[PDB]
């Protein structure tokens, strides 16, 4: 987690980009084997140092689109947090307005 | 409730058996009136007394003599309680000690007349420790008794065969050093002590309270914090409070030995503990016995920290003994030390407050006369970041200035006649070196909300997410959600951003941990983010305060490195323990946009331009002795609109107190020139501070924190910023 941090700490050419050649170093050091998995979350491509992305290493690449509006639904009844669950409302009204409608922080609406 | 316990009264009679407290409280306890019973008092000293109370005096108050209240070490007005000991018997062997300051001037043999025909035929309670002046052969002779064999709640009598002793020695030293510490000589850090009682609770009176708990709370507490603040004094109170026996030992003391003796009476000061089941042994200076294990650069010092891990924990269960260490600095000890095995409570002195330097100041000024003139406020509320010795220095500087402009004679001139003036202790103030400035501060401030203006729906909002999580846990461990943490400032660089979490520490009372900007930058360079941390958790709950996150992103990587190390410690925070972060920012174009993500420091709050009302507040604080602003046009420097760019209205009012300060001066100058200064401010020198303002900040920068409005838009690209 937090890739842009190190994608965006590159200027001042204190630098550590070649902290991530290390960490593609001990990549290389787990084999195919041994059922270990790998995953990098991140939020910009364009200074994503892509050496990472040679095939092999890193080789799938997911791209989460704009999130679904049933978060409002299963943000509540599955955690209600000492406060119960929203009685009586119609719910389709907030992804009719599209409040909040790129993103997260319908859980912040919450 | 203590029923027996109450107040002393003065002199009614002299001697240890005649005091009088009351026929009925020696009627519900049913203790006879010839019974030695043991009188309480501070530093663990009963005193055996046939006590002769009776009803017609006051049933508060015991009848204690003028030199009782010394034998018992308290004070007039003291809660005494009552021991029974009727196992008194005299025997052939005595000490006592005459005192050349009351005796000499009479002499003889050492039982004569002098105390013949009041312990006549006696069998008195004397005891050691007892120090009793009774007049005899007209002049005053005091009986200290200093060794009883048989039982020493013991009884003489001068018509037996008396073991008198006849040297006359001054004690004075003994004398100041009767008391020499005390839980009434410890002031400003009540909750330390309370909790080092709680500590301690187990070895002294309740040995046997290990049923209720069976890991009987670890052998090894740590006193750490400012040099100078007394831990010393603080052991010495444990020390001389619990009556234990106490074996401590200084660290360059059992340092200061040659090679293979440095075991020698340290493995001897453990046996020494071992052998009585209350037992107390202390260690001073931690950090020259055992430091890091990277700086013992010698073979000795790896010999004494291994000599010392080995006798902490292989001796267990013996006598319950517990250690105690005091340091001046926590990261600087052995790691393998402070674990949960052993030196686990990590328990912090700190610097006083306010009210604690004036604590200190009350109990050091109980054993000096002042010229009853100072208010002993004025140096408590103008003194800030003093360590304790700094305070003890202060009064005597204070004292020393008293002294200086005196004529040096050796009689007793200023010795009855000593005064301390108010402005002896603004020169010892002025000459001062208090070197707990610059020290990460924790206390609760008084910013006064009134004085705050801000804006009214802010501070609403802003009392909601601090306040009523805390102060209504039932709205907090029953209803709710998971609590924001963590609150971001944003506006024009000074307009009321800083003082509104003070006001949110005043009135949520707690503790206020603030940094501002390069004091991060400076502590690195000068880890220091942990111990940050490390004490705003140890003083929970407490608000951060990062000012100025914005002065340390101009830095650029250039030094970017600790403001990850920032947010890796504060993403190790639980969402207990309620502790809460602020942080405060000027030009959001450097925000560093890992701060704004959810998890982290999220709520947004934009500071917008202050309300009209905004200068009635300033002249609440007042500094240079003429009647206040009054009476003049306050709402309509507002109305003119002019200097309305953000804070700093206080630039115009400190403008017009200054022209005040000239009109004043120019005033003195003449009346100076010729062998009432107009105090007040008129409306003269307010129009010409109107006409020496300035705007702070720029309409084109008030229209970029317009565009700042929606700055919540994060992990993009910047886009030039059109
Ligand atoms: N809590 C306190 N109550 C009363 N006096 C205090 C207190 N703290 C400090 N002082 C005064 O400050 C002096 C400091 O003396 P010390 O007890 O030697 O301090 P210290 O903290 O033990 O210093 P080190 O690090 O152990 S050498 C004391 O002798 C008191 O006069
Ligand atoms: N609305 C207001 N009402 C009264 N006083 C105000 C108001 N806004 C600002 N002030 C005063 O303006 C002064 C400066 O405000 P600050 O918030 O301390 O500025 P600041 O530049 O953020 O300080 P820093 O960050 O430590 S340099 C203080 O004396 C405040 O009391």
């Amino acid at each position: 987690d937090e890739l842009d941090s190190i994608a965006k700490a590159r200027g001042g050419n204190g630098a550590a980009d070649r902290v991530i050649n290390q960490i593609l170093t001990e990549m290389d050091g787990m084999s195919t084997k041994k059922n270990v998995f790998i995953i990098g979350a991140t939020n910009r491509p364009d200074i994503i140092d892509p050496a990472i992305l040679r095939p092999g290493r890193l080789d799938q690449l997911i791209y989460i689109p704009l999130p679904d509006e049933k978060s409002r639904v299963a943000i509540l009844k599955a955690n209600l947090r000492k406060s119960p669950v929203a009685k009586d409302v119609d719910l389709e009204f907030l992804a009719k307005m599209t409040n909040g409608f790129s993103g997260a922080d319908l859980t912040e609406i919450c | 409730n203590r029923p027996n316990r109450l107040i002393v009264d003065e002199a009614i009679n002299e001697d240890n058996s005649v005091v009088s407290l009351s026929q009925p409280k020696m009627d519900e306890l049913q203790l006879f009136r010839g019974d030695t019973v043991l009188l309480k008092g501070k530093k663990r000293r009963e005193a055996v007394c046939i006590v002769l109370s009776d009803d017609t005096c006051s049933d508060e108050k015991i009848r204690m003599n003028r030199v009782v209240r010394n034998n018992l070490r308290v004070r007039l007005g003291d809660v005494i309680s009552i021991q029974p000991c009727p196992d008194v018997k005299y025997g052939k062997r005595i000490h006592v000690l005459p005192i050349d300051d009351t005796v000499e001037g009479i002499t003889g043999n050492l039982f004569e007349v002098y105390l013949k025909p009041y312990f006549l035929e006696a069998y008195r309670p004397i005891r050691k420790g007892d120090i009793f002046l009774v007049h005899g052969g007209m002049r005053a002779v005091e009986f200290k008794v200093v060794e009883t064999d048989p039982s020493p709640y013991c009884i003489v009598a001068p018509d037996t065969v008396i073991h008198c002793e006849g040297e006359p020695i001054k004690r004075e030293d003994e004398e100041e050093s009767l008391n020499e510490v005390g839980y009434d000589d410890i002031g400003g850090c009540r909750k330390q002590l309370a909790q080092i009682k709680e500590m301690v609770e187990l070895p002294l009176r309740h040995p046997a309270l290990f049923k209720a708990i069976g890991v009987k709370p670890p052998r090894g507490i740590l006193l750490y914090g400012p040099p100078g603040t007394g831990k010393t004094l603080i052991a010495r109170a444990v020390a001389n409070e619990t009556g234990a026996f106490f074996f401590l030992i200084n660290g360059p003391e059992i340092m200061s030995k040659l090679a293979g003796e440095s075991e020698s009476n340290l493995r001897k000061a453990f046996e020494e503990a071992e052998k009585n089941a209350p037992a107390i042994i202390f260690i001073d200076e931690l950090d020259a016995i055992a430091p890091k294990r990277e700086k013992t650069h010698g073979e000795v010092e790896r010999r004494i920290v291994s000599q010392l891990l080995t006798l902490m924990d292989g001796l267990k269960q013996r006598a319950h003994v517990i250690v105690m260490a005091a340091t001046n600095r926590p990261n600087s000890i052995d790691p393998a030390l402070r674990r949960f095995g052993r030196f686990d409570r990590e328990v912090d002195i700190g610097i006083p407050d306010a009210t604690g330097r004036l604590e200190i100041l009350q109990i050091h000024t109980k054993n000096m006369k002042l010229a009853d003139d100072v208010d002993l406020e004025q140096v408590a509320n103008e003194t800030h970041g003093h360590v304790g010795a700094d305070l003890a220095a202060l009064c005597s500087e204070a004292a020393l200035q008293a002294i200086r402009k005196k004529m040096d004679l050796i009689d007793a001139e200023v010795m009855n006649s000593l005064a301390v003036t108010m402005d002896d202790f603004r020169w010892a103030l002025s000459q001062s070196n208090p070197s707990a400035l610059r020290e990460t501060v924790v206390e609760v401030p008084q910013v006064t909300w009134e004085d705050i203006g801000g804006l009214e729906d802010v501070k609403r909002e802003l009392q909601e997410l601090v306040q009523y999580p805390v102060e209504h846990p039932d709205k907090f461990l029953k209803f709710g959600m998971t609590p924001s943490k963590g609150v971001l400032f944003y506006g024009p660089p000074g307009c009321g951003k800083t003082l509104l979490a003070k006001a949110i520490a005043n009135e949520c009372q707690a503790n206020f941990i603030s940094i501002k900007g390069p004091e991060l930058l400076t502590m690195w360079f000068g880890a220091n983010v942990r111990e940050i941390f490390d004490k705003a958790r140890q003083a929970a709950p407490c608000v951060l305060f990062f000012d100025e996150l914005d002065s340390i992103a101009k830095a650029r990587g250039a030094a970017d490195r600790v403001i990850n190390q920032i947010l890796t410690e504060m993403d190790g925070m639980s969402t207990k323990k309620n502790v809460f972060i602020i942080g405060a920012t000027n030009r959001p174009d450097i925000i560093d946009p890992a701060i704004l993500r959810p998890g982290r420091l999220d709520q947004l709050i934009y500071i917008p331009l202050p309300d009209e009302k905004s200068r009635v507040a300033i002249l609440k604080a007042n500094l240079r002795k003429s009647p206040v602003a009054k009476d003049v046009d306050l709402e309509f420097l507002a109305k003119m609109t002019n200097g309305f760019s953000g804070a700093d209205l206080t630039e115009i009012c400190q403008r017009a107190c200054k022209l005040a300060i000239r009109e004043s001066i120019e005033s003195e100058i003449r009346r100076e020139r010729e062998r009432d200064p107009v105090p007040e401010i008129r409306r003269d020198h307010f129009e010409e501070a109107m006409r020496f303002a300035r705007r702070s900040v720029s309409d084109n920068d008030i229209r970029k924190y317009e565009m700042f409005a929606q700055t919540l838009q994060q992990s993009r690209g910047f886009g030039s910023f059109r």
